[PDB]
């Protein structure tokens, strides 16, 4: 199950 | 960039016995880009029918696939797997030994 | 024993034409769940386990738009990179990403990780206490900070502890029947009269699962490093692992050596002797 659209760009 | 080239392993699935139907892999490890092919031969001659594993990576970023085929091994026949990548100035060809 | 679920995202530019490639696969433990493949005709995160296809219609939609999601946010990613390191758009570069979290033997959290690479090198990771950011360089130090201030671990280890836990454990729940099947190796030695004085012993672990395993040569009760070789752990292709180790001995000195098979799947250790 994957994490939710949080991860930012770099 | 890293460049790392692959690692290579032919073999079966099963041990191998003339005259009965297993399946023939490629193993390429160890590689950086992922950019590569990877044909399996029989008799010197692409086969036609390859599919391989889902894009991975280890620990170290290097990349892993597996390139596999049903195949009947024979006493004749000769398999092989060929890899290209951007490590490699021309293919590089193992054959298969059924003892490894 | 122990589990763990991980992901493994590659993003790969394509300067020619186009968008970048973009390939998520899903593992628990040594066994792929999902994938989506950008270039794949069904643009859905896709079963590569017989046990996940109990999930329903609202898993696969929400799979799908979180990975299709975290593609987009690679794709940035590609092109902030490229000014970072003040590269020229001809060329082709990689980033991945790995992330998930390993449960003990009781299920319990034991650790979590994500880990991210740019063209093969680390660029910035979670330290172990999933509270700071370690960067390898200066480019990603400039991450780091951005990522300090918008505050991304903290969300991050609330996933690793939490939702991540609790997924793997409804998996391993409902694929029970392979995902806590220990397979121990079949195991074999076979000779190979290498010349008129050598031999070569080949000790065989086949149809092993999981992966981890360790074969070792002894002679004479104490281990033999000289003259072995082993082998880089491999797929059967069935979900099953294969390793062999060989020794060269003198010929009809066999009996002296002893091949020695540890895995989770065998309640003690094997022993193998050609005789």
């Amino acid at each position: 199950f994957l994490p939710s659209d949080f991860f930012p760009s770099v | 960039m890293i460049q790392r080239t692959p690692k290579i392993q032919v073999y079966s699935r099963h041990p191998a016995e003339n005259g009965k139907s297993n399946f023939l892999n490629c193993y390429v490890s160890g590689f950086h880009p992922s950019d590569i092919e990877v044909d399996l031969l029989k008799n010197g001659e692409r086969i036609e029918k390859v599919e391989h594993s889902d894009l991975s990576f280890s620990k170290d970023w290097s990349f892993y696939l597996l390139y596999y085929t049903e195949f009947t091994p024979t006493e004749k026949d000769e398999y092989a797997c060929r890899v290209n990548h951007v490590t490699l100035s021309q293919p590089k060809i193992v054959k298969w030994d059924r003892d490894m | 024993g122990s589990h763990s679920m991980r992901y493994f995202y590659t993003s790969v530019s394509r300067p020619g034409r186009g968008e970048p490639r973009f390939i998520a696969v899903g593992y628990v433990d040594d066994t792929q769940f999902v994938r989506f493949d950008s270039d794949a005709a069904s643009q859905r995160m896709e079963p590569r386990a017989p046990w996940i296809e109990q999930e329903g219609p609202e898993y696969w939609d929400g799979e799908t738009r979180k990975v299709k999601a975290h593609s987009q946010t690679h794709r940035v990613d590609l092109g902030t990179l490229r000014g970072y390191y003040n590269q020229s758009e001809a060329g082709s570069h990689t980033v991945q990403r790995m992330y998930g979290c390993d449960v003990g033997s009781d299920w319990r959290f034991l650790r979590g990780y994500h880990q991210y690479a740019y063209d093969g090198k680390d660029y910035i990771a979670l330290k172990e206490d999933l509270r700071s950011w370690t960067a390898a360089d200066m480019a990603a130090q400039t991450t780091k900070h951005k990522w300090e201030a918008a505050h991304v671990a903290e969300q991050l280890r609330a996933y690793l502890e939490g939702t991540c836990v609790e997924w793997l454990r409804r998996y391993l729940e409902n694929g029970k029947e392979t995902l806590q099947r220990t397979d121990a190796p079949k195991t074999h030695m076979t000779h190979h009269a290498v010349s008129d004085h050598e031999a070569t012993l080949r000790c065989w672990a086949l149809s092993f699962y999981p992966a981890e395993i360790t074969l070792t040569w002894q002679r004479d009760g104490e281990d033999q490093t000289q003259d072995t070789e082993l082998v880089e752990t491999r797929p059967a292709g069935d979900g099953t692992f294969q390793k062999w180790a060989a020794v060269v001995v003198p010929s009809g000195q066999e009996q002296r050596y002893t091949c020695h098979v540890q895995h989770e799947g065998l309640p003690k250790p094997l022993t193998l002797r050609w005789e």
